[PDB]
Formats: C-alpha cells, sequence, structure tokens
C-alpha cells in the first residue's frame, strides 16, 4: 500500500488521442519512474507532468 | 427580423463545424504514406558475424580453465572433470592434464581478455572475402564483443572507414565470404549453459552501421556444408516526433544514434550494473567486468530473464528513422564431389573436414530500390485556415473581401 | 542477492537501504549471537535463512540473481516467477525479511554501533 494502485498500472505506450507530450510514469520493475510519451489517452492516472511528481506519488 | 434569425443561424452552425476542425488541428493527426524510390546507389549494410562456437579448444589454458570451467560445463563446482563425461578418448585426456590443479597457483583471469585471445579468429575463418569485384581481407572487418563473444563486422563504417555501395541487383554486386568454421576447435559440450551450443555454424545479423547489432536476439543462421545466398530488400521506415508521434531522434546514452538495439543494450547493462554489479564483457560502461561465477550465478540468470521474461523494465521509444532488410534465403551444397579434393588440397584439410567447415556466403541486394513508409503530418496550419475559410463560404457566402469588408465598416 | 533484497525493500519501504546497512548486529547479512531488537530479529532470521540457503540447496544468496514481482500490496510481493528451487528459497528469504521489517520498529541509536555489543 505504501504507493497508490494505480502506480502499478501500465501506461498507455504509442496510444494516440491527441497530442504526444512529456510525461513520466512509474515502472514497477525497475521501482522508479521513467520518461515517456503520452498521447492523451487517460486510460489510468499512471501519467505525470514531470518526473519529481511521478517519484513523489509512486515511488512510495 | 427572420432573416437577421437565420444569418446568426447559419452562424452558429459555422462556428461548430470551426472548432470540430480546430480541435482536430489541435490532435495534430498524422498519415502514413507509401512511395517506392528508384535509386542509383545503396549504402551497402553492416554485416556481422559469429562462430557459435565462443572458445578456441586450443586456446583455454589451465588458469582459463580454473576460473571459468565451471562456467563452460568442464569441470563441476568441486574443480573436477564430471564423470558425466561425454567426451572422445584425446580430449578427455588432454582436459584431464589441464585439469590437474595439484600445487597450480592461480593467475589473475578476465572474461574479456579470455574472450579477445581464445575467441575464433578472423584470420583462421576468413577463406575468402570479395566485395564487388575487389577482394577483401581480415582488415576489412571490425572486432565487435557480443553475447556470443568476439565477433566480426564488415563495413562497419567506423573509425573514419567510408561506409561501402552496391549500384546494381544481384549478386555480383554484394559481399561474398568462404569461412572455416573450425569444428575441430569447437568446445566438448559436457552439460547446458549460456555459452555452449549443440550447433555448429554462424550467427549473422544484417544492419545499419548507425546501430549496434543484438545478434543472439536479431541474427540468422548460417550452417557449414553450404553455400547460402542472402538477396535483400531495403525499407526505410520514418516516424513523427511530438506532438505528431511519439518517436525519438538522438539520445543525449550508451549510444550516439538512436535505435530500439541501443536503447535495449542499455537498458540490459543498467539491469546487470543494478542486479549484479556488474557488466557483461560486450557491454559499454564503467562498471566491472563480472567474474565466471558471476556469469554464471548472476549475469546469465539476469540477462536471460530480462530478455525472456521481464514485461516492463525495458520498453523502448520508437525510434524516428528505422532502416530494416527484408531478406530472402536459399542454399546450395558445398563441396560437390568434383570439388572436395581441390578445396581439400588448397586448404590443407582432408575431404571429410572441408565437409563439415566450409560454407560461402552471399549477401547482396534483389534491385535498387528501397520502399519508404512515412507518417506525414495530416493537417497543418496552411489546411486548417483554407477550410475555415471554405466554411465561411458554404455558410454565409462570406469571403476574404466580405472579411476585409468589416473592418471598413468597423 | 542483495540488490534484489533492497530493491524488495523500497518495493515496500521509503526507509533509505543505508540505515539497514550496517544497523545493529545482524543487518544486513552479517552473523551475531544475540540480536539488538525486533529489527535486527528480522536479519538474523534472513541470515539465519541464507545460511540453510546455502548448507541445504547450495545456493549462493549473497552473489545469485533471482526475480521478484513489486505489487500494490506488499503482502502481494511475488516470487513464484522463479524458475529454480534456489532462486525460489532465496526470493522468499528476502520477501520474508522485507515483510518483517514492515512490523518492527526502528531506532535510529541501534544503527552503525560498537561492536561490543554483539
Ligand atoms: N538446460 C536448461 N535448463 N535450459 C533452460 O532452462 C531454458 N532454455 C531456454 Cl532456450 C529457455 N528459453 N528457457 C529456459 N529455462
Ligand atoms: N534462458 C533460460 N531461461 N535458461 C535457463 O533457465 C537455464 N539454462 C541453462 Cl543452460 C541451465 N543450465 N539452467 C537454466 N535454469
Ligand atoms: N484540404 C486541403 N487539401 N486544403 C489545401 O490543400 C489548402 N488550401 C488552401 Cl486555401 C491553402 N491556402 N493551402 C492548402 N494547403
Ligand atoms: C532520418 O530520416 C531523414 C528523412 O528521410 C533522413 O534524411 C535521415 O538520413 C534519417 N536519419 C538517419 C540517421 O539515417
Ligand atoms: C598441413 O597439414 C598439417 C595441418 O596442420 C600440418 O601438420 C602440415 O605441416 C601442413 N603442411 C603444409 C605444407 O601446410
Ligand atoms: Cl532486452
Ligand atoms: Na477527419
Ligand atoms: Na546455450
Ligand atoms: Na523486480
Amino acid at each position: 500500500q505504501i504507493r497508490p494502485a494505480f502506480c502499478y498500472e501500465d501506461p498507455p505506450f504509442f496510444q494516440k488521442c491527441g497530442a504526444f507530450v512529456d510525461s513520466y510514469y512509474f515502472n514497477r520493475s525497475r521501482i522508479t519512474c521513467v520518461h515517456f510519451f503520452y498521447g492523451q489517452c487517460d486510460v489510468n492516472q499512471n501519467h505525470f507532468t514531470t518526473m519529481s511528481e511521478c517519484n513523489r506519488v509512486c515511488h512510495g | 427580423v427572420v432573416w437577421a434569425l437565420c444569418f446568426m443561424g447559419s452562424l452558429a452552425l459555422l462556428a461548430l463545424v470551426c472548432t470540430n476542425r480546430i480541435q482536430y488541428y489541435f490532435l495534430y493527426p498524422h498519415v502514413t504514406k507509401l512511395d517506392e524510390v528508384a535509386a542509383t546507389r545503396l549504402t551497402f549494410p553492416a554485416v556481422t558475424f559469429c562462430n557459435l562456437n565462443e572458445f578456441r579448444f586450443s586456446r583455454v589454458t589451465k588458469n582459463d580453465l580454473y576460473h571459468a570451467g565451471e562456467l563452460l560445463a568442464l569441470l563441476n563446482n568441486r574443480y573436477e572433470i564430471p564423470d558425466t563425461q561425454t567426451a572422445d578418448e584425446k580430449q578427455l585426456e588432454i582436459l584431464q592434464d589441464k585439469a590437474n590443479f595439484r600445487n597450480f597457483k592461480p593467475k589473475p583471469f578476465n572474461m574479456l581478455e579470455f574472450y579477445d585471445r581464445a575467441g575464433h579468429d578472423i584470420r583462421e575463418m576468413l577463406l575468402s572475402c570479395f566485395f564487388r569485384g575487389e577482394q577483401c581481407s581480415p582488415e576489412d572487418f571490425k572486432v565487435v564483443f557480443t553475447r556470443y563473444g568476439k565477433c566480426y563486422t564488415f563495413n562497419a563504417g567506423q573509425d573514419g572507414k567510408p561506409r561501402l555501395i552496391t549500384m546494381k541487383g544481384g549478386t555480383g554486386n554484394g559481399l561474398e565470404i568462404m569461412l572455416d568454421i573450425q569444428q575441430d576447435e569447437y568446445l566438448p559440450v559436457w552439460g547446458e549453459t549460456d555459452e555452449t551450443s549443440f550447433e555448429a555454424g554462424i550467427k549473422v545479423q544484417i544492419h545499419s552501421q548507425d546501430e549496434p547489432p543484438l545478434i543472439d536476439q536479431l541474427g540468422f543462421g548460417v550452417a557449414p556444408g553450404f553455400q547460402t545466398f542472402v538477396s535483400c530488400q531495403e525499407q526505410r521506415l520514418i516516424y513523427l516526433p511530438p506532438p505528431w508521434g511519439d518517436c525519438k531522434a538522438t539520445t543525449g546514452e550508451f549510444y550516439d544514434t538512436y535505435s530500439i538495439t541501443a536503447c535495449r543494450i542499455d537498458c540490459e547493462t543498467r539491469y546487470l550494473v543494478e542486479n549484479c554489479n556488474c557488466r557483461m564483457v560486450h557491454m559499454p560502461g564503467d562498471a566491472p567486468y563480472c567474474t565466471p561465477e558471476q556469469y554464471k550465478e548472476c549475469a546469465d540468470p539476469a540477462l536471460d530473464f530480462l530478455v525472456e521474461k521481464d514485461n516492463e523494465y525495458c520498453v523502448c521509444e520508437m525510434p524516428c528513422n528505422v532502416t530494416r532488410y527484408g531478406k530472402e534465403l536459399s542454399m546450395v551444397k558445398i563441396p560437390s564431389k568434383a570439388s572436395a579434393k581441390y578445396l581439400a588440397k588448397k586448404y590443407n584439410k582432408s575431404e571429410q573436414y572441408i565437409g563439415e567447415n566450409i560454407l560461402v556466403l552471399d549477401i547482396f541486394f534483389e534491385a535498387l530500390n528501397y520502399e519508404t513508409i512515412e507518417q506525414k503530418k495530416a493537417y497543418e496550419v496552411a489546411g486548417l485556415l483554407g477550410d475555415i475559410g471554405g466554411q465561411m463560404g458554404l455558410f454565409i457566402g462570406a469571403s476574404i473581401l466580405t472579411v476585409l469588408e468589416l473592418f471598413d465598416y468597423a | 542477492n542483495l540488490n534484489q533484497f533492497r530493491l524488495m525493500i523500497k518495493c515496500t519501504n521509503d526507509r533509505v537501504w543505508a540505515d539497514f546497512v550496517d544497523y545493529g548486529c545482524y543487518c544486513v547479512a552479517r552473523d551475531s549471537n544475540t540480536p539488538v531488537d525486533d529489527l535486527d530479529r528480522c536479519c538474523q532470521a534472513q541470515k539465519q535463512c541464507y545460511d540453510e540457503a546455502v548448507k541445504v540447496h547450495g545456493c549462493k544468496p549473497l552473489v545469485m540473481f533471482y526475480s521478484f514481482e513489486c505489487r500494490y500490496l506488499a503482502s502481494d510481493l511475488d516470487c513464484s516467477g522463479n524458475n529454480t528451487k534456489c532462486r525460489n528459497f532465496v526470493c522468499n528469504c528476502d520477501r520474508t525479511a522485507t515483510l518483517c521489517i514492515l512490523t518492527a520498529t526502528y531506532n535510529r541509536n541501534n544503527h552503525k554501533i560498537d561492536p561490543s555489543r554483539c
């Protein structure tokens, strides 16, 4: 329970529902957050505008 | 007054159509455009090959066997030749002696040095090499270490050597190599490890010079006892970066052009350092080289896991430029009965040896034209405006003049 | 090995790995006879776990690689993906210890102390 359950969801890689922008998701294998391109498909909440935010909310 | 109701009733509908078109533009859509491009020239690709056998038997020393014997299943965890010996007579004798460690004192050992010294030598394997009529030599192959060990890249286009070129379709305008895979030099297989194989031959990868090989994963096989023809077709894939697409141009880490393979080799390296505190000797970076015990206990399993089983550690961003080579393979036999004696005499081997060890490999392009497949921006500014002003004339009768008129009026 | 343990801890805990590295007697994977508290008691049963791993199964828990899945629930931390007894066993030693760490409380004064106490 240390990090929210959405932290463990796959971000929508390669899916386009609009413009692609820099984003950050928690990678449950590295156990840290990682850059990716988010294309506005709000499939879950595992996407953050900044690395620190992602690391704050999901790192633990 | 019914008109002013109707005029702004058509204006409302115009506003809706227009916002739709604006919302669409801000999706930054793309379409894909296929094209065949005739060419007078093609850059010949890089060609990387590896012997399937990683270590020459005649090059493994007592010290090598002491540090790496267990890794190679030549020794058990007690530093002894296992009684599960599936060996002939002479080789067992050589290995028994080599494995005699009584009053032996271990000297320093390093897997990179061991691959470099014990791995097959291009100078022995390359019986002949031609490219477009011109004779080539071991000097034309650059050493590259891979998971298979010590491997060789033709036409690497590195160290300021220019990239070679093809100007016609067909075999005469590509590469032909004859190789001796040297089965008498193969390490006896007494168990199963990531460093041993049941197979005899070579693995090959045809790839752009801007991408490193990943030959254990993406190569193709070539067998001894055949001449193999590989007829190639170049295909160029172009993607858009954001906001239209999600392709990655460059990486500002270990490699300075971005490709899927560069990405995967980065991940693998980070993963080994993170989980084993060492890198395998073919990986880039600063970390120490794994010892043979580390290969066996940590590095081989970790890499096997990461490749085969992990689903999230590495997910690589698509590159903006991808060159791919469609390939059609076919084979004929070597040697014929009529040529075996000639080849045996020329290379000082028996006919049986030639039959088990010699192969010829021809890599060439079918035709010069390459196919391109490209993501294009589907609705740019020019297209948005001219569409808005076209909808004006449809809803109001408005015009570039009609609009300039309402600045004269106001 | 301890890289996997350290990650298992991060999977379930915000407490920096340093604070465990030399804390108490047994933390982490060091030997002694009497543990200073509950946290140090975790490492003990862990060290006890490696020592059985070595002697009974022939594992090299300080060298060997294993895999594990970090899940939403610390309890759900999973070792079932491992394809050998040894990888299975040692993964579990580390899983047990990281959970135990969650129960136990942490006294900064039992961290990196004088060798006389053990
Ligand atoms: N001799 C063995 N035990 N080989 C394997 O276990 C194995 N091999 C291969 Cl090729 C593989 N992909 N997965 C494996 N687990
Ligand atoms: N690629 C893999 N997954 N290989 C193995 O699992 C494996 N391989 C070999 Cl060769 C071996 N001796 N033991 C193994 N467990
Ligand atoms: N839907 C389209 N194909 N629009 C145009 O081609 C276009 N029109 C106009 Cl009016 C313009 N100025 N530029 C354009 N590219
Ligand atoms: C990327 O694509 C462009 C457009 O086709 C091309 O000119 C360029 O050479 C490509 N990059 C590389 C490294 O080949
Ligand atoms: C070739 O035959 C064997 C191969 O090693 C060797 O003993 C012999 O000296 C060689 N002779 C020549 C002329 O190369
Ligand atoms: Cl990988
Ligand atoms: Na449309
Ligand atoms: Na193997
Ligand atoms: Na993990």
